[PDB]
């Protein structure tokens, strides 16, 4: 996986400097690495929803569209994420609220 | 393009808000007395700009912070009486 | 833990989940049997203090190793309760700063220091007492509330007691509920019992920081609304003489 | 459609930059005439510089000639940065003598005192040279029209006479903006602001009169045959 | 247009009929047509025969028994439009006919009795509850049988659970506690276990038997010699512990539930308790956990072999392993029928414990039935259900697929079956195993995230309700016609094949087989597959079903895709998109928003309010088009028609457009042209930029209805009345009111103007004296009554579509006690696109209109027209919504070529396909330009040049095959319309499905200066001629704080709110321009100090130097 | 933030709590 | 809605809620300015269904010059979730916000809102533009740092 993104990033770099994506992702426009190489390059190892790694890594990069199984594995992953932020979020400012009242004084 | 010359005036202060409580106090006695308080007066006066043109700048903030910058102006921590300040005041057209 | 859970876990300061274990005395190292139960010992000649560990125990130390008072035995957290009492409040408020700064670091945030510095300080701001000068021996009372009632009970009026005092490491929002203002200290759950206690005893506020003064709809004692800045008056040049014209008929 | 006629004002400098603006305007001719002018502004205003050097001993358009502490290039641009009007109004091309004595700052001025062609900024640093100075000069002004660089014409004098980029548009500079005026309930009405900048030569005014005049005279042409 | 499909893969069946999951359950739990010998169990039927042989007091001693004999759903008393006009739950009389026996015999059949209304549903699959549409939404919860699990609380150890169908007995729970005891937990309550097996005639031997063997537990067990004795004794201390207060040996009574008997448990009759339990625990079983009433004793049946795997599992036999409380093996789904069934049980128990207290009461000779009945037991208990109960929606209706959506939807939590929002994190995450059954994408953002859910595509639930997905059997080799609906159980056993893998003709077709097997992916050979998939669509829900090019989608980015579309207000000129997923077509169909013809005949009455059609035979139906209805999202559902007068149909043809229908295919917003680039930061963060041209068009524009509505009551001073003579007002105001006090049909209403008038009296006071002698002399009279009109709230309006009236008495109109009257007046407004308009497209490119611009600017292509959307770029790659683009680039051939697509899910269209669509799409669009004699302008050309430097086009080659390239890699040269130039490097642009969302700039946004303050809290809130204040929270005080802003702050806390003197010497001082107040004390001060007074506590004030100070004086 | 020395007045144990706790935001809640 | 036009010390703000929000504010100013002589018959003038004078809308700016506006987003999790504002009399309706401010704001034109509050006294008003005006705020008070920065689509530019 680390060598395809590192080369993917080589290409760009040495022909087509002035590439939207990398230019984007080389300035701090948007864009980064990662995002980057699961667009041009592979999106590489899944992790299943019990923390153990699929063995069978999603070989296919958006550009060429991923598949149905390589869809659903790396599903899983994205779920025990965006409940992440939804738990955070939740909880207004908790912490902020705990500051604010040993400290305002 | 922000405020008239905004860290200019920071730098006449030891504290932020001190420049902010004589700002408003200023442009507070500055309301009262329909203008003719002004230490800048002349042709400093601050103006607008219409559908006519060159009316005098309402915003008695602004008033303020410019007529501070000319040095003029005195504000002190603890120097006249304020109740012998307050009708003192009233001596070149008052409210 | 990691995360948010961690930086809570810190502010409120509570034993952490993995208890690393932290040697109470220096010494040298004699860890013993690996098979059974597995155990450190910490050792000089005279004391010599026995640490048994789950097994599952990721110590790292081999043996004979010399040694130091409260520092890491077994890796993972330390209890910034145990630390408080053996290596200090000072030493205690430096690992905390140190500790969740590690957390929003790592995840890659940067904030002052000096930030979480002001919190630390707060979660510190109590002490409890041993012999008494005015009070009763159980008391827990405002560091710089029993610091009038120390250094000037010897500075003019001499005499009783300097009042003997102990750190304690009050975890953020139970140094939270603890202050000196009814006003604030009722906003919270049990409203009643502080609006008794406070009116059975003399309780004067003082209104010295925010929330209280917010309760009652005061001007805020910051900014525009400081002691330091607020009396400030602003008078005109033509107008100041009208001042020497007029305070001396 | 409602409303009235702009007003144009002109907040003017004297010889180069003037500012210009054309204030309430319908939902949209800001571009409408100032991108058209900006065209013409720097791209047609009528103009005189510098186009072919021959400077005695030894050529080409990189050297160093002893006793000049400068080499041909600065010099050649330093010629770039000369202002020259003609007065004669038929006046096609000219070419300028310069005589250079022993140890000295050579201005603009210390060229040929020539009428039919007065030297607009002779206080012109052209060259400095040190003891035993010997430089001769002779360059051709000519009259063109926008920027005609050396690679497309080379113009042809001598044989060691070197061709020099063509600068001819008293115009330098040219930038223009377009924000939106309230007019009542509406606040949204084009206020367009025209900049320029120009060198001795045509002041702006003049360069934006002319401009205007281009491009008036243009539209005419759409007439049927 | 024309249609291009793409893709392999041809599905052996087509979709079920969806609606499924709603009203195919109802059905067969309401039995309504099927003679009342046959109707067999579950449901109606099964609540009825779950209670019914009801012996007294005494069990067949004192007479009267009356049990069950058939049960009649009646016809419903009004009409389904009926129903909703006049606020009514479109309901049928359920009576039951029952016969009552003495112990002298009585054949007393009595002729049927009212139980009570019960409430049935629309074709739609939707129910409509007092007016107002409903959707019963199903829920998802384990599945009874036998489980375990891990002590979490207690480290290396396991619990016990058993579980019985819902709402029919208890939780029971063993557990070996730290402490030897094992316990047995029931009720909330914990008990020894011993004591139950004890009943069960359990020695202290038989354990030692079955019971030690793994480990020495038994210790707990056994130490207890306690009570290792009596079966009775056993009984009643027991019966003691339980439920307290009565202690005989009358024990049998209770622990008779608990066991024997489909009293409570009855954990299946041919189900999953026995199965589950008989496949799970250690097999052997009939129905209730343990069997009572043999002969006098209680015989063991499921308790101990639990005791016993339990223990042969903290050591124990491998394969002894713990359960998956969230395998879809173990989560079953009760639909519909299944929780009003429940319900109708609760109904029944109430009904029979009221007429178990009557028989008792009255002389046993002259009690008939109909004289026991109560009918007012269920009817509550129904009413309350479909009112009520969480799983009781409203009705997403916003457009026709988001009520289609709303059926198949799952959910977690609610009554029963409690998950609280505040709980679960594994009980959110995606299992494998819900491939197929319910959707990996699709769910709900924030806080819901996991626990709302929607059915998979081609996903179905079983008769006990699980969801079971298809799967083609493949005879080693061969791919069968045959297809298998199976568990998620019966699932791990098989190599199941993905559906991309090729087949010459009907068999595999190479030797690495891509498939998965018991959830891991595997690559097999073709030999050792044992089923295939039907479809990739069986993956996913409909909504991700409608998303293009979901292949080159992130998952994140086509979850709010898959949603939003839920969002789409249907427009005015409504069209289905350029490039489809094919499902378009039947998500409008099974929505039934839309008309179809019945059986193959001719069509005869084609006009706007109908369509009639002369069928083969079949006699003669007028179909009615509903027309301008109004959502409950205020959406504006309205149907077209779309047929010829005088035509041959198709047997079951679009006869009807609905509202987000164009020709029967799904269309939820328009498809326009685009611009990929940044403009000026118009398109900054997610902002996008609008042609005027499309407001020209009248494109982006949407009807939207509201409705409003004004009471009349009598009172203590009077009656309100809706009258038109509304004193103090002009005829300018009344020009426009019925002589009744109700606005015209078609009035253009105005935000004040008057809607319904009507007058209430109120009584302050009594007019004083010397005020009357000027009323009198002056002319004007004294009146006794108030204006409290209606009048449109400020900001909304439009033009006055419906009125509606139902005063008291009328035909079957009952409305709230001590009201007569109620007035609903309908306004109806025309949109069009706005800056502040929320437009996404299907792949989850969300955004607000930021900029509409004139046509002049623009980027235009060089044959004349402008785009109509620019769309930045920087927000496509930090998302990895690819598909967008994709759907792009075809959507610029089909604009020169002419035509519409359908590339389905994983199976669409493939880059080289859409290359070559583009090439032949170019040599058009410049087949044109060369022959309407042009060609390559030096604009053009400028770009060119620097665009093969850029490296997108081939050195060498001619401007013109230059410009082919670059045309064909999706990109263009492009024109700003404000300066002629051109940008120099192409742009990409096509045409682009894009819909317009619910939320509006219209519906939010309000300003406040002053306005009607509260008469209860004192701050602003009610807006009776303008609207109403913002609030500052905690966090903006904070803020403020964090700041210096002293009185910013204070303000807001004091003249601002509710310090009425300073709140009124602010209003009064900027009137004169006076520097607003200066509010020495603050109100809210006062407020304190004295509250605390009005419970004694001094509170006494203090100055600097220490002396009271007092704060009041007033 | 003026990067200057600080004014008297700054009510800076707020401006810690929010500083500290705004970030907080992004802060994995996955312990 | 963005806001590319303005300066970084400028405001969004549709003209007709800038006009109720300083309605009492614009009644004297009615007064003082000729046209109108009863504070009542003004109120009269403005609210008689719609349709505003071309005076009025003169007079509001005259109100409205060198006031400003706290705008406010969302969760306001630091100071610097409320900023100060020189408000800019606008087509529509809808607040327009400066790119660059949305660092900050942690605003997104994606459907966010955002309310509007204007202070009253001359110190509130002195005490917003010193202390909170956007354009006062540069760098981050938790770390030195530039907040109002060049970001995403400027940096591409550039
Ligand atoms: C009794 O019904 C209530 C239950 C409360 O109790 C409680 C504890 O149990 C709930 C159950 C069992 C749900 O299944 C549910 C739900 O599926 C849902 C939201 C919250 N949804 N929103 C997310 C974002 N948003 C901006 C607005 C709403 C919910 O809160 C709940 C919910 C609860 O909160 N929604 C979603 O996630 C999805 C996928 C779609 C929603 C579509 C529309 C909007 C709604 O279906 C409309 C037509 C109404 O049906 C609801 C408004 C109901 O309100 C009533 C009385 O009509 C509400 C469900």
């Amino acid at each position: 996986t680390e060598k395809v993104t590192q080369a993917v990033f080589k290409n760009f770099e040495e022909n087509y400097p002035f590439n939207p994506l990398y230019v984007m992702a080389q300035s701090g426009a948007r864009g980064n690495p990662q995002q980057i190489r699961q667009l041009c390059g592979m999106r590489g190892l899944m992790q299943k929803p019990s923390g153990e790694t699929f063995e069978v890594p999603v070989r296919s990069s958006f550009r060429e569209g991923l598949t149905v199984l390589e869809y659903f594995i790396s599903s899983h992953g994205a779920r025990k994420g965006g409940a992440d932020t939804a738990l955070r979020t939740a909880d207004s400012g908790y912490l902020t609220r705990k500051l604010v009242d040993v400290a305002h004084e | 393009m922000a405020e008239p010359g905004i860290d200019k005036l920071f730098g006449m202060v030891d504290s932020k808000y001190r420049l902010t409580v004589v700002v408003a106090k200023r442009a507070q006695q500055l309301l009262r007395h329909r203008f003719k308080n002004t230490v800048l007066e002349p042709e400093e006066r601050p103006k607008m700009r219409t559908l006519e043109g060159l009316y005098d700048d309402p915003n008695a903030v602004t008033w303020a912070m410019k007529e501070l910058l000319t040095g003029r102006l005195f504000f002190g921590e603890n120097l006249v009486p304020e109740d012998r300040l307050q009708k003192e005041m009233e001596r070149l057209y008052p409210t | 833990t990691q995360g948010l859970p961690r930086v809570i876990e810190l502010f409120e300061a509570r034993r952490p989940k993995a208890k690393a274990v932290i040697s109470e005395i220096d010494g040298v190292v004699r860890i013993e049997e690996g098979e059974d139960r597995l155990s450190v010992f910490v050792e000089s000649e005279g004391f010599s203090k026995e640490y048994k560990l789950p097994k599952d125990a990721r110590l790292l130390v081999k043996d004979g190793d010399y040694v130091e008072a409260g520092q890491p035995l077994t890796r993972g957290a330390i209890d910034p309760h145990q630390l408080l009492e053996a290596k200090g409040p000072e030493a205690v408020e430096r690992y905390l700063v140190d500790e969740i700064q590690k957390v929003y670091r790592a995840q890659g945030v940067k904030l002052h220091d000096k930030h979480i510095e002001i919190v630390v300080r707060q979660m510190l701001k109590y002490v409890e007492v041993t012999d008494p000068g005015d009070s009763r021996l159980l008391e827990g009372q405002v560091l710089e509330k029993w610091d009038v009632e120390a250094l000037n009970e010897r500075l003019i009026a001499e005499g009783k007691v300097p009042v003997a005092w102990k750190p304690l490491l009050m975890g953020v929002t139970k140094s939270a509920l603890s202050t000196k203002s009814w006003l604030s200290a009722a906003s919270f759950q049990n409203t009643t019992h502080v609006l008794t206690e406070a009116a059975i005893a003399g309780k004067k506020d003082e209104l010295i920081g925010l929330k209280e003064n917010v309760i009652l709809g005061r001007l805020i004692p910051a900014g525009t609304g400081s002691d330091f800045v607020r009396f400030t008056q602003v008078v005109d040049q033509r107008t100041l003489k009208a001042i020497e014209e007029a305070r001396k008929e | 459609s409602k409303l009235k006629a702009p007003v144009f004002t002109a907040t003017t400098q004297g010889d180069h930059y003037g500012e210009f603006v054309l204030e309430p305007l319908e939902r949209g001719f800001g571009v409408t005439l100032g991108n058209p002018l900006r065209r013409i502004l720097l791209s047609s205003i009528p103009g005189t510089a510098v186009t072919s050097v021959y400077i005695e001993d030894v050529l080409h358009e990189f050297s160093t000639i002893p006793g000049v502490k400068e080499d041909v290039v600065e010099i050649i641009l330093n010629l770039k940065e000369l202002v020259v009007r003609f007065l004669d109004p038929k006046m096609a091309s000219t070419t300028l003598i310069l005589r250079a004595e022993g140890p000295k700052e050579v201005r603009a001025g210390d060229f040929t005192p020539s009428a039919d062609v007065e030297i607009m900024n002779p206080d012109l640093h052209i060259a400095t040279l040190e003891e035993g100075g010997k430089l001769y000069m002779e360059v051709r002004v000519d009259r063109g029209v926008g920027y005609v660089p050396a690679e497309r014409h080379g113009i042809k004098d001598r044989i060691n006479a070197i061709p020099v980029d063509a600068i001819f548009s008293p115009v330098r500079r040219v930038a223009f903006q377009v924000e939106d005026t309230r007019l009542g309930q509406r606040t949204d009405l084009d206020k367009l602001t025209l900049r320029i900048w120009t060198d001795g030569s045509v002041t702006p005014l003049e360069a934006l009169n002319q401009a205007v005049a281009i491009l008036k005279e243009h539209l005419n042409y759409f007439a049927n045959p | 247009m024309e249609i291009k499909r793409f893709g392999r893969i041809r599905e052996v069946i087509p979709l079920p009929p969806l609606t499924e999951i709603q009203v195919e359950s109802y059905k067969k739990a309401l039995q309504a047509d099927v003679p009342p010998e046959k109707r067999e169990n579950v449901g109606i039927q099964a609540a009825f025969k779950e209670t019914f042989p009801i012996e007294e007091g005494d069990k067949g001693k004192g007479g009267l028994v009356l049990d069950f004999l058939e049960y009649r759903i009646g016809d419903p008393p009004f009409s389904q439009d009926e129903c909703r006009e006049k606020d009514l739950t479109y309901q049928a009389p359920l009576y039951a006919r029952l016969q009552l026996i003495h112990k002298d015999t009585g054949l007393i059949k009595e002729d049927e009795v009212f139980l009570g209304h019960l409430p049935l549903m629309t074709e739609d699959g939707s129910f409509i509850i007092n007016g107002a549409d409903r959707v019963i939404v199903s829920q998802i919860h384990r599945s009874p049988g036998v489980y375990f699990t891990p002590d979490p609380a207690r480290p290396g150890r396991y619990i016990a659970s058993i579980i019985p169908l819902p709402k029919r007995g208890p939780w029971i729970d063993l557990e070996v506690e730290a402490s030897g005891v094992v316990t047995m937990k029931v009720n909330k309550r914990k008990f020894p276990l011993v004591l139950l097996l004890r009943v069960l005639g359990y020695d202290q031997e038989t354990l030692v038997r079955e019971l030690s063997a793994y480990g020495d537990l038994v210790q707990g067990l056994l130490d207890e010699a306690v009570l290792a004795m009596r079966p009775e004794e056993a009984m009643v201390r027991l019966f003691t512990l339980l439920r307290p207060g009565d202690p005989p040996k009358k024990d049998k009574a209770l622990a008779y539930l608990f066991g024997l008997l489909a009293d409570p448990k009855r954990y299946d009759l041919g189900e999953a308790g026995r199965y589950k339990a008989e496949e799970k625990l250690g097999v052997g079983l009939s129905g209730r956990t343990l069997v009572r009433f043999e002969d006098g004793e209680f015989k063991d049946e499921v308790f101990l072999p639990t005791l016993r795997y339990l223990f042969a599992l903290t050591a124990g036999v491998p394969g002894h392993e713990v359960d998956d409380i969230d395998h879809l093996g173990n989560r079953r789904i009760r639909t519909v029928g299944e929780l009003m069934a429940d319900q109708f049980r609760v109904g029944l128990a109430r009904l029979a414990r009221g007429v178990r207290e009557r028989m008792v009461m009255g002389s046993p000779d002259t009690l008939t039935p109909a004289k026991l009945v109560n009918s007012r037991p269920l009817e509550a208990a129904l009413r309350e259900f479909f009112s009520r109960s969480q799983l009781s929606q409203f009705k997403d209706e916003t457009n026709p697929l988001s009520s289609l959506r709303h059926k198949r939807r799952i959910s977690a939590l609610g009554p029963g079956g409690l998950t609280r929002e505040r709980a679960g994190f594994d009980v959110r995450d995606v299992h494998r195993t819900h491939y197929g059954r319910i959707c990996p994408v699709e769910t709900p953002e924030g806080a819901n995230i996991g626990l709302i859910t929607s059915l998979a595509a081609y996903a179905r639930v079983d008769a006990l309700g699980f969801i079971r997905t298809p799967y083609r059997r493949v005879k080693n080799g061969v791919v069968t016609e045959e297809v298998v609906y199976m568990t998620a159980s019966e699932e791990d056993r098989y190599t199941i094949a993905q559906a991309n893998t090729p087949l010459e003709g009907d068999r595999i077709a190479t030797d690495r087989v891509v498939a998965r097997r018991r959830g891991e992916p595997v690559i097999v050979a073709p030999e050792e597959v044992e089923f295939m998939d039907v479809s990739p669509k069986q993956v996913f829900s409909l909504n991700t079903n409608l998303i293009p090019f979901l292949e080159h989608d992130d998952a994140n980015r086509a979850l709010m895709g898959s949603n939003m579309q839920t969002q789409a207000v249907p427009l005015i000129r409504a069209q289905a998109p350029v490039v489809m997923t094919g499902l378009e077509e039947r998500v409008v169909r099974d929505s039934l928003a839309a008309l179809y013809a019945e059986e193959d005949g001719e069509v005869v009455k084609v006009d706007g309010t109908r369509i009639a059609v002369r069928y083969e035979d079949g006699r003669l139906v007028e179909h009615p088009l509903r027309r301008y209805a109004r959502s409950n999202q205020g959406t504006a559902f309205d149907q077209r028609p779309r047929v010829r007068v005088g035509q041959r149909v198709k047997k079951g043809d679009l006869l009807a457009d609905g509202p987000a229908s164009e020709e029967g295919f799904l269309a939820l917003g328009q498809n326009v042209l685009v611009a990929i680039m940044p403009f000026d930061g118009y398109n900054f963060e997610d902002a996008i930029v609008i042609s005027e041209e499309l407001l020209k068009r009248d494109f982006y524009t949407s009807i939207h209805i509201e409705r409003y509505e004004i009471e009349a009551r009598d009172t203590k001073l009077g009656p309100e009345r809706i009258t038109r003579d509304i004193p103090h007002l002009s005829e300018a105001a009344l020009r426009d009111l019925d002589e009744e006090g109700i606005v015209r049909i078609g009035a253009e209403v105005k935000p004040g103007d008057i809607l319904v008038g009507r007058t209430s009296f109120k009584g302050e006071q009594e007019p004083s004296p010397e005020e009357r002698l000027l009323r009198s002399i002056f002319g004007e009279k004294a009146r006794d009554v108030k204006d409290t009109s209606l009048r449109v709230p400020p900001g909304e309006g439009g033009i006055v579509v419906g009125r509606l009236r139902l005063r008291r008495g009328d035909p079957g109109v009952e409305l709230k006690p001590g009201v007569r009257e109620v007035v609903r007046v309908f306004v109806a407004q025309k949109r069009k696109l706005q800056v502040g308009d929320k437009l996404a497209n299907r792949h989850g490119n969300k955004g607000v209109v930021a900029k509409i611009l004139p046509v002049e600017d623009m980027p235009h292509l060089p044959d004349g027209t402008p785009v109509d959307v620019i769309l930045n770029p920087l927000g496509v790659p930090s998302r990895m919504n690819l598909g967008q683009i994709l759907e792009t680039h075809l959507g610029l051939a089909g604009y020169f070529l002419g035509q519409r697509y359908i590339s389905p899910v994983f199976d669409g269209a493939t880059e080289p396909e859409i290359k070559e669509l583009l090439a032949e799409a170019f040599n058009l669009y410049f087949g044109k330009r060369q022959g309407e004699g042009f060609g390559v302008d030096k604009r053009e050309k400028e770009v060119l040049a620097r665009a093969e430097k850029l490296g997108l086009v081939s050195p060498g080659k001619s401007p013109e095959e230059q410009l082919k390239e670059l045309f064909d890699l999706g990109k263009v040269v492009l024109y700003d319309g404000r300066t002629g130039e051109p940008f120099e490097g192409p742009i990409v642009v096509g045409q682009m499905f894009i819909m317009k969302l619910y939320h509006m700039v219209e519906d939010k946004m309000h300003a406040r200066s002053t306005g009607p303050y509260s008469l209860i809290t004192q701050q602003p809130l009610g807006g009776k001629a303008q609207f109403g204040g913002q609030r500052f929270g905690e966090m903006e005080v904070w803020a403020l704080e964090a700041y210096g802003a002293a009185h910013t702050l204070q303000e807001m806390l004091t003249i601002k709110s509710d310090d009425i003197e300073g709140r009124n010497a602010a209003y009064q001082a900027i009137i004169k321009g006076e520097d607003v107040p200066e509010p020495s004390v603050p109100e809210s001060f006062r407020v304190l100090v004295k509250e605390l007074q009005a419970l004694a506590l001094d509170v006494q004030t203090l100055d600097e130097k220490d002396n009271p100070v007092d704060i009041f004086e007033g | 933030s003026m990067a200057r020395p600080v004014s008297i007045g700054e009510a800076v144990g707020v401006v810690a709590a929010e500083s500290i706790g705004e970030p907080g935001t992004q802060l994995t809640m996955r312990t | 809605v963005v806001g590319p036009q303005l300066k970084l010390h400028q405001c969004g703000l549709p003209k007709r809620m800038a006009l109720e929000l300083f309605k009492p504010f614009l009644l004297k100013k009615m007064e003082e300015k000729a046209f109108a002589p009863n504070v009542k018959a003004a109120r009269r003038m403005l609210e008689r269904q719609r349709d505003i004078k071309d005076e009025v809308w003169d007079a509001l700016e005259e109100v409205i010059h060198g006031k400003v506006v706290l705008l406010n987003r969302a969760p306001t999790l630091h100071r610097l979730g409320i900023q100060a504002f020189q408000p800019v009399l606008v087509e529509g309706q809808s607040i327009q916000l400066h790119p660059l401010v949305c660092e900050a704001f942690n605003a997104d034109f994606d459907g966010d809102q955002m309310a509007v509050h204007v202070p009253l006294s001359s110190f509130a008003q002195a005490e917003a533009r010193i202390q909170m005006l956007s354009a006062h705020n540069l760098l981050s008070p938790a770390s030195g740092e530039p907040l109002a920065k060049p970001s995403r689509d400027i940096i591409l530019g550039l």
